[PDB]
RNA sequence: CAUUGGUGAGCAGCGAAGGAUUUGGUGGAUUGGGGGAAUGCCUUGUUGA
RNA sequence: ACGCGCGCUACACUGACGGAGCCA
């Protein structure tokens, strides 16, 4: 593997504060992090734009009218421009000052920025390429007003500005130039503090909100002049009127609030349509969709995380957590969900191929400590600082057990046998080992072996052996299923805290006091000891794992690094995380072989092998022309499209060339395919398979190929190991679709002939 | 001051010092060279260290290393121990990493616990 | 009362207060949870519960009785918890002085994690894992 | 009476088991 | 719950401490026989607190009375020495009769509550072997005030007959060294 | 006897008409718990104008 | 009269005799 591993998804949604909204499509949910900038498209939620010059973790954002133009500003008043796909078009500091607010036109020729005691209007520049050193022109800047400008409203005329300010009043700009009415009149009269105005999308009503809960109406008659309407005066409510949004239907408010709960009205009736309670937790900001349909609403960062979106016949469309700093990961062994472990106590299910919060439990007192699945797909055992360990199945949500029995308030790490038989637990502050079998919870023995506190624990794949590192420089093995016990060795160095196995039962990967990551066989044999953890903004070894195909490993301590290394001695990549103010603590590997993750303190996972880049395997130019000489193997010779298409690889050639190889040609084409260019096809036909509808098409494929080469996979392993879950996952995937169906029209033939 | 650092080795009940300073080739063994130690048979044990690395490697070395405790044969193990983990000691810090690496991957190879102790702990099993 | 701020080299004047506090919540706990019958087995196992965490807290080192419960717990025991008085008890520093001096600047560890906070505290079993870099 | 002394005195022991947890592991 | 029993002798046993420490072996599912290859190791702290043992007995001969018990229970440290009467040939048993993880009734005679209390709590601390707590056979622990006497009988009922049945060796101690242990 | 610590005089070598150590300002970029009332207060009822 | 068992001492031709080296 050698491939531009970069991020492009991040582990769960909203952390911190921002502004939030939609595209003018109604399909594209637009909900910041602070750090970056993570725009989800609201059917299968997935990952678009992925900008990151920010230094500061604030966001002020929004697109101009089709969503071909993205901003985004942090705290200090520089912005980056990008258009669709994160090409970072443009890049520019605007200011030494913050922003407050960032409103377009509906017609994209007009740019606003609300800072300090001024108005910033800019003419806004097109897609184009760049070519320019400051893409940006000033239009015009308007002084001036008493204080700070902290909410803005655009109208359709584009000619049209109202803004408020924080001195109690507000203001209304010509665009032009023109003095429309000849008049830019303050108004004035509002007994407390101004959280925002609106301008009414039929130019007659003009529109006022105070903190208290007020509300102030006046009129287009510029006897002559402003004239009030309607007045309020709320002594009862006994809160604050946070934020505010107005809906383009021209009939509706939406008013949030410091309590913890969501006010819904109407325009000039004053009525009470609704109002929802979620917590006590309170409402940063909330945003409208384009056509009233859909509501979204923003939780600030020390409350919930939590946004929701909730519609005007009262069902909550998108609920979600995505909770603080995380201490644990682990793949299910279908390679879709992944768990994570809070620190207040809950055990949350990421679909994170897909962006949903899927499902949670709670029974921890306190932090969870650890996760890991077992290998029958069935149950995963939780450990915590609970002091006792549990287990849950998946959509059964049903606990079956909780192990515990010596009275204990810390346990540090959990581990199972792919047996299913047997649970071990090391306690961080005894100085043995704990095992259950999981039919009773019946204590077996306990095993007195140690000398200082075990602190990192795995079995193995062969499954007679227990890999048992305890922090006192002193590596162990034990057997379990025999009917003796073992000889167990000593390290040379440098007391340890990360242990990690090789899918084999013969290689143990051990982290060093220091820098050094060490690995040695099940004959000791210490091969590699490898350099420092670099990237000081002391150094350390906190997590490390070995990959699936066995021939990596990934080191991750706490100092904003992360390694890659393979079996001989050299450094592959460091990838990093670049932000401001522990990061990583840990991680583990897909069984897709496409991606890992990184458990960090912001919360951040994808690598994501790609093919866009030209790799050479087997001399891919004496195949001249890509094109003509393939086309010339479509007409004939269909085993050599295949392997000579297949020294190619254009990702945009091995549609046709897979596809237009006709039926009955297949069985001999499988049957006559070398045994150096078989996992490339069989990683690529399990990962292709999960996108298009050729379901009798690729299934006669598998047909073929798994029919063809059964042995050679059979004597070959670990890497169709890869290969072969991913078509596993496509298989079952797809069955419990068909069989379903299938059997909903299997019943009815002779449902018609019961009467 | 000269450039030197110091290590220590020992085996089942002696003990052996050894310190590194930079000079021109000497190994001592309390007032002798190194082609002495008299069980005699056993010499090419402590010759161990110097062909495991290669003959030259000391041009700009010298070694001087004592004994105390022991038996016969446990003096040797020692004496073995802190030639061994006196040589990598010096490269740690004047030398580069890579030569103690290279070092590192030639001996434990070969690994007759050049660079840890053995150490018995007996029990019921 | 400074006696307090100027014998355990505290950083602030806040930190007596918030100690205050603390201590203040835990005897109205104790006189609450005392003014029941003495046979209701609801104030026995709270207050020993209140006994056995106190003793985990090393706040109470002393094996006690339920009387020492107004009687000792007071802002200067929660201070003997601070990691230099610590540090110099188990002598390995001179001075109380010269504990924060070398705290200050990155010397000292407790586990496997590098401190570098004078406010970090101990409990009566996390002390045995203390040492230098 | 009993019954309600039992409920505020359960609610500031469960207040100061937190408040004493936060200083547990910092 | 149940304690683990390590038996340990000079690096010199004859046949008669062989068979002797046959006998005492004979206290399982948590008797183990053990010689050492040094006299007694100084390193037998590490050996109890790296295995998590609870006891530890030593047999040994000394000049100031003849031969030598010595029961010590591990983490606390109390230690109690004991002199034999007879070491001279026991019987040869290994096992016979029943199991020793059979759980025996135990007897105390000639009552003294008084400072030998120390000892009769030991006495019930050790024979603790075994999930079994119902009476098979029967071991006598009798006082005479410093000379106790060790037996082990057999339930032999006959018509409905109490009859005693004498199986292994027969032990009558004294008072040695007790050494005042720690809480610690 | 241990080129063992402190100290001083010389030699081989390296360089040539200057070398070695030490420090100040300046510019660019980065960096509160338990009890209690008179008195006073708070709440509530009242009495006369 | 005697017996039983443990330790202790010899018979071995890895033999004598003489030195020199040298480790807790």
């Amino acid at each position: 593997m050698k491939s531009d591993f970069k991020f492009s998804n991040l582990l769960g949604t909203v952390y911190r504060q921002g502004n939030i909204t939609f595209s003018d499509d109604g399909k594209q949910l637009l909900s910041p992090v602070g750090n970056r900038v993570s725009v989800f498209d609201l059917i299968n939620n997935k990952s678009f734009t992925f900008e990151y010059e920010h230094r500061k973790n604030i966001a002020a954002i929004d697109l101009n009218k089709q969503g071909t133009l993205l901003i985004s500003i942090d705290e200090d008043g520089r912005a980056i421009l990008v258009n669709f796909k994160a090409r970072n078009v443009l890049h520019h500091f605007n200011f030494k000052e913050k922003c407050s607010a960032v409103k377009f036109s509906p017609d994209g020729r007009l740019f606003a920025l609300a800072s300090g005691r001024f108005l910033q209007i800019w003419k806004t520049p097109d897609v184009n390429k760049d070519r320019q050193f400051a893409p940006f022109v000033r239009h015009r800047v308007h002084a001036g007003h008493f204080q700070d400008i902290t909410s803005l409203t655009w109208s359709q005329d584009s000619r049209f500005i109202l803004t408020t300010s924080k001195d109690l009043s507000a203001k209304i700009w010509s665009v032009d130039s023109e003095e429309k009415n000849l008049a830019a009149t303050t108004f004035n009269g509002h007994r407390d503090y101004v959280m925002g105005a609106f301008f009414s999308h039929d130019q007659e009503k003009i529109y006022t909100v105070s903190k208290d809960g007020a509300v102030f109406v006046w009129e287009f008659t510029k006897k002559y002049s402003w004239r009030i309407t309607k007045k309020h005066f709320f002594y009862a409510n006994q809160a604050k009127v946070k934020c505010v949004t107005f809906h383009p239907a021209t009939r509706l408010l939406a008013v949030g609030f410091t309590s913890g709960e969501f006010r819904l009205y109407d325009l000039p009736d004053f009525t009470l349509i609704q109002q929802l309670s979620m917590g006590q937790n309170p409402v940063n900001t909330v945003s409208v969709n384009q056509t009233g349909e859909w509501l979204a609403f923003g939780s600030s960062k020390l409350g919930q995380l939590l946004v929701y979106e909730w519609q005007s016949e009262s069902y909550i469309l998108k609920q979600q957590g995505h909770f603080d700093s995380t201490n644990s990961l682990a793949y299910s062994p279908d390679g879709s969900r992944v768990v994570t472990a809070s620190e207040d106590g809950k055990i949350k299910v990421w679909d994170i191929t897909s962006g949903f919060c899927l499902a949670t439990f709670e029974e921890h007192t306190s932090s969870v400590t650890a996760v890991q699945f077992a290998k029958r797909g069935q149950v995963m055992f939780s450990s915590s600082l609970d002091g006792t360990v549990r287990a849950w199945d998946l959509i059964r949500y049903r606990n079956f057990r909780t192990f515990t029995g010596t009275e204990r308030i810390q346990f540090n790490c959990l581990a199972v046998d792919p047996s299913g038989e047997v649970v071990c637990a090391g306690s961080l502050d005894n100085f043995d080992i704990h095992v259950w079998s999981v039919q009773t919870g019946q204590l077996l023995d306990a095993l007195s072996g140690h000398e200082g506190p075990v602190s990192c624990l795995s079995f193995s794949q062969e499954n007679s052996v227990l890999a048992s590192a305890s922090w006192d420089k002193t590596i162990r093995i034990w057997s379990i299923f025999g009917r003796s016990q073992q000889v167990e060795p000593i390290e040379v160095y440098s007391d340890v805290l990360a242990l990690s196995m090789r899918p084999d039962g013969k290689e143990v990967a051990v982290s060093t006091l220091k820098g050094q990551i060490s690995i040695f066989n099940i004959e000791d044999a210490k091969q590699v000891g490898n350099i420092d953890c670099r990237k000081d903004i002391s150094k350390f070894f906190t997590t490390i794992h070995y990959s699936f195909d066995g021939m990596a490993i990934v080191a991750g301590g706490n100092n904003n690094s992360i390694c890659l290394y393979d079996v001989p001695n050299e450094v592959l990549l460091k990838r990093f995380i670049v932000s401001r103010n522990v990061r990583v603590t840990s991680v583990q590997f897909s069984p897709t072989a496409n991606a890992f993750a990184a458990a960090s303190t912001e919360g951040l996972l994808i690598y994501s092998t790609n093919d866009t880049i030209l790799f050479d395997p087997f001399d891919l130019d004496v195949d001249v022309t890509p094109h003509s000489t393939v086309e010339a193997l479509r007409e004939k010779q269909f085993l050599n499209a295949l392997v000579m298409a297949f020294r190619l690889n254009e990702e945009y050639l091995i549609n046709k060339v897979y596809e237009a190889i006709p039926i009955k040609e297949i069985p001999l084409v499988a049957s006559n395919i070398p045994a150096i260019y078989l996992p490339r096809i069989l990683k690529f036909i399990g990962d292709f398979a999960i996108e298009s509808q050729h379901i009798e098409f690729n299934l006669i494929w598998i047909k073929a190929l798994l029919s063809a080469s059964g042995g050679y996979i059979n004597e070959h392993k670990y890497l169709f190991s890869t290969a072969m879950r991913s078509i596993q996952r496509f298989i079952v995937r797809v069955a419990k679709e068909v069989v379903n169906t299938t059997t909903d029209n299997k019943y009815t033939y002779r449902f018609l002939v019961s009467t | 001051a000269v450039p030197s650092v110091q290590t220590f080795g020992k085996k089942k009940s002696a003990t052996a010092v050894a310190h590194v300073k930079a000079g021109k080739g000497l190994i001592k063994v309390n007032g002798s060279p190194i082609t002495l130690v008299e069980p005699e048979i056993l010499r090419f044990k402590v010759y161990e260290p110097l062909l495991l690395v290669g003959l030259d490697k000391f041009s700009n070395i010298d070694i001087r290393v004592r004994v105390t405790g022991g038996g016969h044969v446990s003096q040797v193990y020692a004496i073995r121990q802190a030639i061994a983990k006196g040589l990598v000691a010096y490269h740690q810090k004047y030398v580069d990493e890579q030569s103690k690496n290279e070092l590192k991957k030639a001996f434990t190879s070969y690994d007759r616990t050049l660079l840890i102790a053995d150490s018995r702990r007996p029990e019921p099993k | 009362d400074t006696q307090v701020m100027r014998t355990y080299h505290i950083q602030n004047r806040e930190d007596y207060h918030k100690y205050n506090r603390i201590c203040g919540d835990i005897r109205r706990l104790a006189n609450k949870l005392s003014l029941l019958p003495p046979t209701d087995p609801f104030r026995r196992k709270h207050e020993q519960l209140l006994l056995d965490k106190l003793y985990a807290m090393g706040v109470l080192t002393t094996k006690s009785k339920i009387s020492d419960l107004e009687n000792k717990v007071t802002v200067s025991a929660i201070c003997r918890r601070r990691l230099p008085v610590i540090m110099h008890r188990l002598k390995m520093a001179e001075t109380i002085q010269d504990a924060v001096k070398f705290i200050e600047q990155g010397h000292v560890r407790v586990g496997p994690n590098l401190i570098n906070d004078p406010a970090y505290l101990v409990t009566r079993n996390m002390e045995d894992y203390v040492t230098w870099v | 009476e009993l019954q309600k002394a039992h409920s505020e005195i359960s609610e500031l022991y469960a207040n100061l088991v937190y408040k004493l947890d936060v200083l547990s592991s910092v | 719950m149940d304690p683990r029993i390590i038996v340990t002798t000079s690096r010199d046993p004859s046949t008669r401490l062989s068979q002797f420490a046959k006998e005492i072996k004979l206290l399982f599912p948590n008797a183990v026989r053990l010689n050492r290859g040094n006299y007694v190791m100084p390193n037998l702290v590490d050996a109890c607190k790296k295995s998590g043992t609870t006891d530890l007995v030593v047999l040994h001969e000394h000049r100031g009375v003849p031969t030598s018990l010595t029961i010590s229970h591990f983490p606390h440290g109390p230690t109690a020495q004991f002199s034999l009467h007879n070491v001279v040939m026991r019987h040869d048993i290994i096992n016979a009769g029943n199991q020793s993880e059979v759980n025996p009734h135990l007897i105390f005679d000639n009552f003294t509550t008084a400072l030998g209390k120390r000892v009769v709590c030991i006495l019930k601390h050790l024979f603790n072997a075994g999930p079994k707590k119902d009476s098979e056979r029967v071991i006598t622990f009798a006082n005479r005030g410093d000379f106790i006497s060790v037996r082990q009988h057999v339930y032999v009922r006959t018509r409905e007959g109490v009859e005693i049945a004498e199986v292994g060796p027969r032990f009558e101690m004294r008072l040695f060294e007790l050494r005042l242990g720690t809480l610690e």
